[PDB]
């Protein structure tokens, strides 16, 4: 997360604690349904119900 | 949930998920201004898929 | 020419019933196989035993006492013990099969098969009497069969005996602290039962004793044996003034006299001290002024209760041992120029004093030392009106969903006997606050 | 500081200074039953093996298990606690 | 689309100084630093409520079929639909299904010939209505799944007219109780605390507790003696109408 | 007193039958002729809840063994302590289900029901006072899933006031020994959850994972499940047949555990369960023994407790120990775990002490607790059978005597109809 | 409150036809509910009061505790929907001794006993719409023998139907009845 967080000016802490919330997605992925489509570029991740 | 509506479950929930992504963080650099919560935790993604 | 009769139903009942016996055995020197030692005799006078016991004319003497229950294993468990001897075998009334928590079950279902062997051992036990007192029963409320066989048996007893007093001491559930999911609802089926059918009622929540015993008696595992030792310390001191000279005498018949305002306001807490143990006893005074302020500390009471949430309304004193008139007076003095404890308007004196000479008797094998000054704090207060308001969220909760309705519904009991029980719930707290309020 | 065996095998519903009494008094808690020392010999002396095993495979591996476990004082709990006199007098202290 | 611009929307007051490298816990081992809250697991909410992605009707198909002898008819203020061939020449052990079916429907108009279809098939019919129970269980118990609230409001309706149409129909309809009832406990208390105010939504039968209410009503007087203990089995808070 | 009887059915109940015989005459003291050679007198006050006494002062256990093929009770009879059981017990048939429940449950399990009813009805009979009865089945075989179904809704017919429980080993998907699971097991559900007063669920799959991480042993064998399911099983009724601090027979967990009468599947769990070579070094105490009971790995099931929340729970405590203990650490899990635990039940844990500990240990403890988990179990299991009933695969050996689609169908509904119910409670507010 | 004031004949407490029927009752609800809606059998609006664990859901007559609601009448009569499920309802009253007493009638109670604050009394309730005539007389009279002054309170519990509550101040038969008191048959 070093480089990730020299490009967007940010700290690096900050940068790898919002890395950790966002991998808290199983918890969402748990609950019935809910699906999802983690694109954020090139390849696209596609979550049915389980 | 289209990575976006990702976004309002966590900042739904801070006691679930805290940390410091919940609330705005200073820039590095002086020339940038602080961005919202909201905002400065998608272009953190940006920056991980390029 | 005083008796009375304890009849300890189900098996908390049977549990402190040994207890309280076994310290009667010990307090007037009956051996367990029921005969007095020929030599080394511990207490002076006649007829002491009376009260409590029957001289069967020649050797041995029985207890005034008998055993309820539905399960055979705590019955078993006396009739194989130490006292085997002591009881009547035929006393020890034992059914077949167990309620299982269910109050319907204790009172439609399977204690009418053995209420008629109840109520003629409880004849054949009266009719040897003849100045008899009254009656005093033991039951844990939240348990089916303790509930119903106590209801069934306090309702017969009232028509078969009519103005006869009785004395229960229930074991109400703690506010967190439980061991069944389904106790506020026979706990409240036995309240509306026993609301009219009883002359005095006793508090004695488990989490006050534990509380009592973890920071007193420095005990960091307690069990039900302390529990009830200490309830049966609490029992011997309410009836020592029956069997015992003193300066100040108290009968039963003079406690609706002292201590019962209307006939609806009848359930009380209670409280004991001293409540030391022996690495510690000897070193401090046990003066009567110091017991007397613990006695009235919020947090010795024997009830999960606070008696700073509400008045109080009338109080009596028991005192055993060496105390004196004059110090009982100047601790009274004391207690009424203190400011935290504040009584009823209408009420302008609340206090009954009562004074023994024979100090408490300890046990061996138990926990308390030897003192010899100890007082019971008996009391009726508004603030037991909490237990009552809390108890009625828990049962509404599960109430609204018809949780675990079915399995007495199915017993016989009809679907609407609850709403008439909530009822007579709400309308003994309203009584509570609005005799609470000044003129 | 420590009372040796109170925590390892709870000690039942008693006062705290009564448990420690017969937790200290009691046997054990010392001796040299394979006379061991603390320096590191006897060690080499010694040879570490329980015998509380047998076989496996084919039928069974569970194993009954180590003899940290009480046997034939199974008996309950009304038995101790209610008894009549035979005890120690609590209050006797010759003089 | 749109969607503002992640890279200029921001904050004022927060100050822009920073840390840096010169940090550390070390060496300041106070009690009253900060811990951290590790992350629990929310709280479970299942899709008891969640929409059932409603199944395929085979009246949109038989629609198609061009083999149910029914026709849209505009001349009326309100479309009403004509019988080609009476229904009482019908076989109704074959086409009742079928419109019963038909309740799942949405769209124009499978949706509308669904209802008329099956009011004129229930109020027509006298007697052969009753052997057609045992194959009407399907239907229902799949509309009732369906947990949305048009589809509910609408065919709870139907049920009370299946009941009142003919005699006899609610004593066969007793042990297929069990199938049914479950969804009535659900809905049950779904009322709305108005309080004071006038709710003028007594015009459209849209408010699903006091319909379910009723609706077990009518199956308690024309069940029978056996109806009021299996509804009493199935759902725990009902409560005897006829009994005194 | 208060006396319950015994019946196994299939392969696998008889496993688990011998297992528990074994444990329990260990447990009291008698040898495998039958001869007592206890060393406390409590083992023999309570002994006729599960044994008879015949003349020449021998006990035998009253367990009736049922099953359609002689093959297996010859083995059972061979083994270690196959001389207990009565010969005149054993009954079977000639042919076998071959893993078909309708064979099971309609050709061959109705013409012999009669000798094991006939049987067993002199078993209930010669009795003073049944307590209940105990099923010992697996739901992926057909006569057991079959002819135990059938034999159950005949005992319930004859027998309404009674208790019946039943311990059932449910297939799961993962580890699966029969191309047809998914049929007979849904069709044997319909009729349980309809019948059964108790039932417990066993999973395969989970007993391998506890031995494989807990006890830490390389090669598990059938014996050692059997074992596990055994001791479970005995901690039941251990407080039945022994004193305790707050004695607990089946009929009063029922009353606790059962809100409403559809919802009576239940998962359990033992514990402690260590490994040999840690045994030295584990201090027992009742704390070490609720944070090892409330482990999600614990239990018996694949169902994951934290998937739902536990509507009622239930601890037999084996052994003496301290009451006030117990509570303190029931109410401390209870408020540390305030999301799992329902909000309109309050104080939803029960706990009962018994005095004697199982042999071997100083304390034991079984769990027992009903958990909104098990929707998970039943829509995995729905999701299989549908799945191969789309296409109409493995139908013709069933409907080749006497059944119908119909049938199959309204089994599917029904097992819809409790899946729905069951999550009903869950999303259930104050 | 309802003190100071002239009353004759008849005095209304609560009316289901109006801009907001209730002012000074207080509602407390649980698991219940409260609306106001028209009736089938009588074409008027009518208030709704239903829902589960009777006892916690009711409207009480004054707004706040700790005043009094003093009214004089004798004679009191309420109008009610009977739906075959349970209903109760409670009344506050004031006797010749400064103390106070409280009269219950239940749909489900068998039992009737006399108790110095409390005398609970089963009630029946006919098919369709009735008027119950709450004499309030001689139930102070015979229950305590002590003459009736003042009555406090009024209390309504869940599921019921409610038309109008007002006081008759003595037996009455409709003929004399003002036609906006009278329940004009469907
Ligand atoms: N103080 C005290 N209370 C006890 C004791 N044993 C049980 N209780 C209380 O009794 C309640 C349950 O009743 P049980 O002990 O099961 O006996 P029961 O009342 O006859 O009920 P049944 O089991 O149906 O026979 C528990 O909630 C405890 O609070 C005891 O030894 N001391
Ligand atoms: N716990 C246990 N399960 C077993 C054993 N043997 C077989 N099984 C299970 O039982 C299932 C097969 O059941 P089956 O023998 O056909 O039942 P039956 O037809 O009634 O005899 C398999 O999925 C196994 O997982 C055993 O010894 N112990
Ligand atoms: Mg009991």
């Amino acid at each position: 997360a070093g480089p990730i967080a020299a490009s967007c000016y940010l700290g690096k802490d900050v940068v790898s604690s919002a890395h950790n919330a966002f991998i808290q997605a199983v918890s969402d992925l748990t609950t019935l349904g809910h699906g999802l489509n983690i694109d954020f570029g090139f390849v696209k991740v596609y979550v049915q119900d389980r | 949930m289209n990575l976006d509506s990702i976004f309002e479950w966590i900042l739904k929930q801070p006691i679930n998920y805290p940390g410091k992504h919940q609330d705005s963080q200073p820039r590095t650099n002086p020339a940038y201004k602080p961005l919202e919560a909201k905002a400065q935790f998608h272009i953190i993604f940006k920056a991980t898929g390029e | 020419m005083r008796e009375v009769i304890s009849i300890h139903v189900g098996q908390g009942g049977i549990q402190v019933g040994n207890a309280c016996w076994e310290l009667f055995c010990l307090e007037h020197g009956i051996q367990p196989d029921g005969q007095m030692p020929s030599d080394r005799t511990i207490g002076g006078g006649d007829d002491a035993f009376n009260t409590f016991f029957s001289e069967t004319g020649a050797g041995k003497h029985v207890p005034r006492a008998v055993f309820l229950d539905l399960e055979p294993t705590v019955i078993d468990e006396v009739r194989t013990g130490t006292y085997r001897q002591l009881f009547h075998p035929e006393q020890l009334i034992s059914g077949k099969e167990d309620a299982a928590n269910n109050f319907a079950r204790g009172h439609y279902t399977i204690g009418k098969e053995i209420v008629d062997l109840c109520l003629d051992r409880i004849r054949k036990l009266a009719d040897n009497c003849t100045g008899l007192q009254g009656f005093l029963v033991f039951n844990s409320v939240g348990g089916g069969t303790g509930s119903g066989l106590g209801s069934l048996l306090l309702e017969r007893l009232s028509v078969d005996y009519g103005k006869k007093s009785k004395l229960g001491f229930t074991i109400y559930p703690s506010p967190q602290v439980s061991t069944a999911v389904v106790e506020p609802y026979n706990s409240i089926l036995s309240t509306h039962s026993l609301l009219e059918h009883t002359d005095v009622a006793v508090m004695l929540d488990n989490e006050a004793i534990y509380d009592i015993c973890r920071r007193n008696l420095d005990i960091e595992r307690p069990t039900y044996t302390n529990l009830n030792r200490l309830i049966a310390q609490v029992i011997s001191s309410l009836t020592a003034s029956l069997r015992f000279d003193g300066a100040l005498n108290v009968d039963i018949t003079e406690f609706q006299t002292n201590l019962v305002p209307y006939p609806r306001i009848h359930f009380m807490l209670s409280s004991y001290a001293p409540i030391i143990s022996a690495e510690k006893a000897y070193h401090e005074q046990l003066s009567v002024a110091e017991i007397t302020n613990s006695a009235f500390e919020p947090a010795n009471m024997m009830a999960k209760c606070d008696p700073r949430h509400g008045k109080y309304m009338a109080c009596s004193m028991m005192y055993r041992g060496d105390v004196v008139p004059k110090d009982v007076n100047a601790s009274i003095a004391t207690i009424k120029t203190k400011r935290t404890i504040q009584f009823v308007d209408w009420c302008p004196t609340g206090f009954k004093v009562g004074i023994n000479y024979q100090p408490p008797t300890v046990v061996p094998g138990g926990d308390l030392a030897k003192v010899m000054r100890a007082v019971c704090m008996i009391s009726n207060s508004t603030a037991i009106a909490e237990v009552f308001s809390r108890l009625d969220h828990k049962f509404d909760l599960m109430y609204a969903k018809r949780a675990f309705v079915h399995w007495y519904v199915g017993e016989g009991m009809e679907e609407g006997e609850f709403s008439e029980a909530r009822e007579d719930l709400a309308a003994l707290e309203k009584d509570y606050e609005e005799v609470g309020i000044e003129t | 500081g420590y009372i040796p065996g109170l925590k390892p095998n709870n000690h039942y519903g008693a006062s705290y200074g009564e448990i420690a009494k017969n937790c200290l008094s009691n046997p054990k808690v010392a001796q040299n039953p394979f006379k061991l020392a603390s320096t590191g010999f006897n060690y080499q002396r010694h040879d570490f093996r329980d015998p509380s095993l047998t076989a496996t495979t084919h039928k069974f591996g569970a194993q009954t298990l180590l003899k940290n476990h009480p046997s034939i004082d199974q008996k309950s709990n009304q038995w101790q606690s209610q008894t009549h006199d035979s005890f120690r007098n609590p209050l006797h202290k010759p003089n | 689309q749109h969607a503002p611009v992640f890279e200029d929307s921001q904050a004022a007051t927060v100050v822009n100084k920073f840390q840096g490298l010169r940090q550390g816990t070390g060496g300041k081992t106070s009690t009253q630093l900060p811990v951290k809250q590790p992350f629990q697991a929310p709280n479970p909410i299942c899709g008891a409520f969640k929409k059932r992605t409603i199944p395929v009707s085979e009246f949109r198909r038989y629609y198609d079929r061009g083999d149910l002898p029914i026709k849209v008819d505009h001349q009326g203020s309100v479309n009403k639909i004509i019988w080609v061939i009476q229904p009482d020449q019908l076989d109704y052990h074959h086409y009742l299904p079928i419109f019963f079916d038909g309740l799942r429907e949405k769209l124009d108009p499978y949706r509308f010939l669904a209802i008329l279809g099956t009011y004129d098939l229930l109020e027509k019919g006298s007697n052969k209505i009753l052997p057609v129970i045992p194959q009407l269980i399907i239907p229902v118990k799949t509309a009732l799944n369906t947990r949305d609230n048009e589809i509910i409001g609408i065919m709870l309706k139907i049920l009370q007219r299946l009941v009142v149409s003919g005699d006899m129909i609610g004593e066969a309809l007793v042990p297929y109780y069990r199938q049914i009832l479950p969804i009535f406990n659900l809905y049950k208390n779904c009322n709305k605390n108005v309080g004071d105010q006038i709710d003028y939504g007594q015009r459209k039968k849209l408010t699903l507790g006091d319909l379910i209410q009723e609706t077990l009503e009518l199956f308690e007087q024309t069940g029978g003696e056996d109806a009021f203990i299996n509804i009493k089995y199935m759902i725990p808070t009902y409560e005897s109408c006829v009994h005194n | 007193m208060r006396e319950i009887v015994h019946i196994q059915g299939g392969q696998c109940g008889n496993q688990i039958g011998a297992k528990f015989w074994e444990v329990i005459s260990d447990e009291h003291g008698i040898d495998p002729t039958g001869t007592y050679h206890g060393d406390s007198d409590l083992q023999l006050e309570r002994i006729n809840v599960y044994y008879n006494e015949a003349t020449g002062g021998r006990y035998v256990p009253r367990a009736i063994l049922m099953d359609l093929e002689p093959g297996t009770m010859d083995s059972v009879r061979a083994g270690p302590f196959g001389q207990l059981f009565r010969p005149d017990n054993f009954v079977f048939g000639q042919t076998g289900a071959g893993n078909n429940w309708a064979k099971g449950h309609y050709t061959e399990g109705a013409e012999l029901i009669d000798s094991v009813l006939d049987v067993v009805r002199k078993e209930a009979e010669g009795c003073d006072c049944l307590q209940g009865f105990q099923i010992t089945h697996s739901l992926g075989g057909g006569t057991g899933s079959g002819m135990g179904t059938l034999l159950i809704s005949k005992v319930r017919e004859e027998y309404p006031d009674r208790i019946m429980e039943t311990f059932s080993v449910v297939p799961s998907p993962k580890v699966s020994d029969t191309v047809v699971e998914p049929y007979n097991a849904t069709l044997s559900v319909h009729q349980l959850v309809e019948n059964a007063d108790e039932c417990m669920v066993i999973d395969n799959e989970a007993l391998y994972d506890i031995c494989f991480r807990t006890l830490k042993l390389t090669t598990p064998t059938y014996g050692d499940l059997n074992h596990l399911v055994s001791a479970a099983m005995s901690g039941v009724t251990c407080c039945l047949r022994f004193p305790g601090q707050l004695n607990s027979d089946l009929r009063k967990l029922a009353v606790n555990l059962i809100p409403f009468p559809r919802l009576h599947f239940f998962m359990i769990g033992f514990a402690p369960l260590t490994s040999r070579g840690s045994q030295q070094y584990r201090a027992l105490t009742v704390p070490e023994l609720t944070q090892q009971m409330f482990d999600a790995k614990n239990m018996m099931c694949a169902a994951d407790p934290r998937h739902g929340r536990y509507l009622t729970a239930s601890a037999l405590f084996r052994g003496r120990m301290s009451t006030k203990e117990v509570d303190e650490q029931m109410l401390n899990v209870q408020n540390k775990n305030s999301s799992y635990f329902v909000e309109w039940i309050p104080n939803n844990i029960k706990s009962s002490i018994c005095d004697i500990p199982p042999k071997g240990l100083k304390m034991a403890v079984t769990f027992v607790g009903n958990s909104t988990a098990i929707q998970e179990m039943f829509k995995r299991v729905a999701e299989q059978f549908t799945a191969m009933f789309r296409r109409k695969a493995f139908l013709h050996w069933y409907t080749g005597e006497g059944m119908d689609e119909m049938e199959f169908t309204e089994a599917e509904s029904n097992m819809n109809d409790l899946v729905s119910e069951y999550q009903q409670y869950q999303d259930a507010t104050a | 409150m309802f003190k100071n004031t002239f009353q004759s004949g008849f005095l209304s407490i609560l009316y289901s036809i109006g801009s907001k029927p209730l002012q000074i009752w207080d509602k407390s609800i649980r698991n219940g509910h409260i609306k106001r809606i028209t009736d089938q059998d009588i074409l008027s609006s009518v208030l709704e009061i239903m829902g589960t664990n009777v006892s916690t859901n009711y409207i009480t007559a004054p707004a706040d505790p700790k005043e009094t609601l003093g009214i004089k009448l004798p004679f009191l009569v309420m109008i009610i929907k009977n739906l075959k499920k349970y209903y109760t309802f409670e009344v506050q009253v004031l006797d010749d001794k400064n103390v106070r007493r409280r009269f219950r009638a239940s749909n489900y109670q068998s039992t009737t006993r006399v108790k110095p604050f409390i005398c609970t009394m089963p009630m029946r309730l006919d098919e369709g719409w009735n008027q119950i005539q709450f004499n309030l007389s001689d139930f102070t009279r015979r229950a305590y023998a002590t003459n009736y002054i003042e009555t406090l309170r009024v209390q309504i519990h869940a599921n019921c139907r409610i038309r109008r509550i007002y006081f008759s101040d003595r037996l009455y038969s409709e003929e004399e009845l003002p036609p906006e008191f009278k329940l004009f048959l469907p």
